[PDB]
């Protein structure tokens, strides 16, 4: 199996890591105010 | 060990920015069986491909990225190499935050931004690696430039971890 | 490691480092013990589907664990599926077989009765074999039986020599006997 | 390519062009290369029983020779004469020799 | 694993449409054939829609090239070989020859 | 201790989880490679069983005929041998050519 076959699951994983970092900054500002 | 912790961060920040910026500039990402202008061993980077042996040795050409949204967007991203360049800028800003952290101790949140800049820079580089490999497929080996970029990912993540460690230690001793 | 390409293995380690650092980052500066070392242990356990003594408690931390679980589930099923396909295809020949394929090159002796037999043949299989043999480059033909024997032995199963059954049987008995006669006789004749 | 620069019997090129030239030299005759109008090799419509294409052109008298890749067939041999084959062949088959989120 | 050569491969499937040149020796060979495989192929080709047949070899070549591998052209081996050699050469001859003849 | 190490290792190999997990770097390295060993072996057990249960589930040998080591013979000097010798049917001609030459 090549990376082109499961390249989609990598984008979702990186996309989820980016969203999780964004949520923490939202939570931090809400909890710091 | 706060002095050596900052020394590791600033040394690592420069090395991470140095190792990755060479990968974008140089043209030794992939060693494929291509053509420069007959087919000849060639070394191709992100922008230009050049023959490795023969009469036309050293004759490089711009990589032609273009020969339907799913594959148009994939090659459009790979055409301009948005992700590999974006991680360079994030690494550049992260280095500025680390250097400015010592030049202004008033706010401790500056070093936290350096950790977030470096952690985000690493993620953008993985997408550059996945996009480059996926678009390449649509006999080969990866040159030093590709391994230079991959080594810049490990350094950026480790510096990001240490940069957050400095911020955590700085705030924990004030509160406790 | 063959069921997955070497690039996939490299990116799995890169993703493992990224998830561990991001899970550690969003777990420390959050209201409500995921240190850097603990994050690497939990991420390693999730990939091997073995579980750990801790689970993220924040919403930001739980998103990282949720996607990393999805990546692990698809990859482990991909390894099992590709390995099964790789093993089952391996579990699943004669003149016609030699004529249909092109991975194995087959030749004769030059200025011999066998070359003359193939040249003047009008049987479909042998006409096809001759059309292939006449055009093949490098020449599939040899100057001596010893040359053909060495060519089959040193082509690592990529060369099939067409020779007389008597010499074939004699050779297949000689040391190191790493050659084998395959199928029947293409015709009948005598010296 | 750029046939406008050339005119007359020398307007064309190809295997059968040189073959017609060599046959003309050996037999000792002059010739004019006419392309068949129908653009068909040849067949008789079973309803009208009429030959079209090069075989029709030969039978009806409008042409005296055909130097095209005209296959030797039994039905054609019954209405026109063929020389020994100048090329062998057979009927053959040609062929015109992973998206994201596919998991 | 299901994602892991002959005349039957075409006769046997129906997903790939295969045609011939109109008013040609190949069409006439298939029409007047009495061999089981060739009779089956002719019965399919005569009643296929859209018309599998073409008007010229170039037409069949472009049809296989622009059918994205859903069209199998039945033509003479010499033309097949010549086409498979010239660029873009994205076509390929599969299997042996269905018969033997000559021009 | 010694008993809990045996219970943990057996649980790790069965992918059934564990009551405790190592907390030291030395213990976690042992748990790490044992976890990886478990993942490859069980995947190998599931992947190979499949194959066995597939390759198996998957005038036949007399369609092409034997096709296979399933050598097939006749009685010498009998009507069946004579029937095969003088046959002109594709399958029977193939069978005879095989039977006469087979050794």
């Amino acid at each position: 199996l090549s990376l082109s076959n499961v390249a989609g699951v990598f984008y979702i994983l990186i996309g989820g890591l980016g969203l999780a970092m964004l949520v923490a900054l939202i939570e931090f500002c809400y909890k710091s105010r | 060990d706060r002095g050596i912790q900052m020394l590791i961060t600033t040394v690592g920040a420069f090395a991470a920015f140095s190792l990755m910026t060479i990968a974008v500039g140089t043209d030794y990402w992939l060693y494929s069986r291509g053509v420069c202008r007959e087919e000849v061993m060639t070394h191709s980077g992100l922008w230009r491909t050049c023959c490795l042996e023969g009469a036309f040795r050293g004759v490089c050409k711009k990589i032609d990225h273009f020969p339907d949204t799913a594959e148009y967007l994939l090659r459009a991203v790979r055409a301009s190499s948005v992700f590999p360049i974006l991680s360079v800028t994030l690494l550049f800003f992260g280095g500025l935050c680390v250097a400015a952290s010592e030049f202004h101790r008033s706010r401790h949140s500056v070093i936290l931004s350096a950790g977030i800049f470096f952690v985000s820079a690493g993620l953008s580089n993985i997408i550059g690696i996945i996009v480059y490999i996926s678009a390449n497929a649509g006999s080969y080996s990866y040159g030093w430039s590709f391994y230079f970029g991959a080594f810049s990912f490990i350094i950026a993540e480790i510096v990001g971890v240490v940069a957050v460690h400095i911020y955590i230690e700085k705030h924990q001793q004030l509160r406790a | 490691l063959d069921p997955l390409a070497y690039e996939i293995w490299m990116c799995i380690v890169f993703a493992y480092i990224g998830v561990s650092v991001v899970l550690f980052l969003v777990s420390r500066f959050s209201p409500y013990e995921f240190g850097i070392f603990n994050s690497l242990w939990f991420s390693l356990g999730a990939f091997m589907q073995q579980g750990c003594d801790i689970s993220p408690r924040s919403l930001s931390g739980r998103i990282v664990g949720g996607v990393w679980w999805f990546f692990t589930l698809i990859i482990i099923s991909s390894y099992t599926a590709n390995l099964a396909a790789f093993l089952t295809v391996e579990r699943m020949e004669s003149a016609e077989d030699l004529a249909k394929q092109t991975e194995i090159a087959y030749g004769t002796l030059e200025a011999g009765s066998t070359k003359e037999f193939f040249r003047r043949s009008k049987i479909a299989v042998f006409e096809k074999m001759w059309t292939y043999m006449k055009s093949a480059e490098p020449s599939v033909f040899v100057r001596t039986t010893e040359e053909g024997m060495i060519r089959v032995r040193k082509s690592k199963g990529k060369y099939a020599y067409l020779l007389e059954s008597t010499m074939n049987e004699y050779i297949e008995q000689r040391k190191p006997c790493d050659t084998m006669k395959v199928g029947g006789n293409l015709d009948s004749k005598g010296y | 390519k750029n046939a406008n620069q050339f005119e007359g019997n020398d307007r064309y090129e190809g295997y059968c062009v040189e073959l017609a030239a060599e046959i003309a030299k050996h037999v000792g005759y002059s010739y004019r290369l006419e392309i068949v109008s129908d653009g068909k090799y040849g067949a008789r419509d079973p309803d009208t029983k009429a030959w079209n294409g090069m075989v029709g052109e030969l039978v009806y008298g409008r042409a005296d020779v055909a130097v095209a890749p005209l296959t030797i067939t039994l039905v054609r041999e019954e209405v026109i004469d063929f020389s020994k084959p100048f090329m062998s062949l057979g009927i053959s088959i040609m062929i015109k020799k992973p998206g994201v989120f596919s998991f």
